């Protein structure tokens, strides 16, 4: 109702094709490295800056 | 016929028929585009001709390699006095006691 | 006497592992003292090590930062700036130092 909504009227507006999906999944982190998606370390460093 | 040609000029058709890939040109064309925004995305970040990435190729690994040999002989050197500054702190108690 | 006479062969090759052969000849050494008690060795033992490492802790910085290219940084300006030797080793001790790698 509100998530998937919003998402669906910008599809509407802007088409994205399976090619932008399939695309966009894992070399937008890629770009970064993508380290093990880690969340600990997120969590270690919320700490440490606390 | 030419294309072929340019392929096998490229890349020969054995080094490339023995790859496992889909034949789909779509899923093709998204890879190249894929590859081509990550080697953009490279360039942007750092690079230079080609000919100075082939020399910094063998430098720079050179350089890691003399630098990385240097680390394990320092680290095997500390190792060793660690121990032997060790095994003299507990001879010299036991010259104490 | 050996250390003193070979630090300069090991600063100019810039090989280390003469330094290495005489930690473990020291090493052995303690090894069969270890049983008997002698204190007149620790001292040279200390000065051995210390020289040893001092001299590795200088070669490092004192290394080329590149494989080719030789960075002059203000160390090796330092370095020659101070490379007068012409009273505290070939007259106060008369020894001159050799000048070929």
């Amino acid at each position: 109702e509100k998530l998937n909504k919003v998402a669906e009227k910008y599809e509407e507006e802007g088409n994205f094709n399976l090619s932008f999906v399939q695309d966009v999944l894992d070399k937008l982190e890629s770009e970064i490295a993508m380290v093990n998606h880690d969340e600990s370390a997120v969590t270690i460093l919320d700490q440490v800056t606390a | 016929q030419r294309q072929i040609q340019n392929a096998c000029a490229f890349c020969s058709k054995e080094r490339i028929e023995n790859v496992d890939l889909p034949d789909t040109q779509e899923e093709i064309k998204r890879e190249l585009d894929k590859v081509s925004r990550m080697i953009q995305k490279a360039e942007k970040s750092l690079g230079l001709s080609q000919e100075e990435v082939i020399a910094l190729f063998e430098k720079c690994r050179n350089k890691y390699k003399e630098g990385q040999k240097k680390y394990m002989e320092i680290d095997e050197a500390l190792n060793r006095l660690h121990n032997s500054l060790k095994a003299r702190d507990q001879n010299y108690k036991n010259a104490e006691k | 006497s050996e250390m003193h006479k070979g630090r300069a062969q090991v600063t100019r090759t810039g090989d280390i592992g003469v330094a290495m052969d005489n930690l473990n000849a020291v090493d052995s050494l303690f090894n069969k003292v270890i049983g008997i008690k002698n204190n007149g060795l620790f001292a040279h033992d200390a000065r051995a090590m210390v020289s040893i490492s001092e001299l590795a802790q200088i070669s490092v910085r004192n290394l080329k930062f590149d494989d080719s290219r030789s960075m002059v940084n203000l160390e090796n300006i330092v370095n020659s700036l101070k490379r007068y030797m012409l009273k505290e080793h070939f007259k106060l001790n008369n020894i001159a130092e050799n000048r070929n790698d």
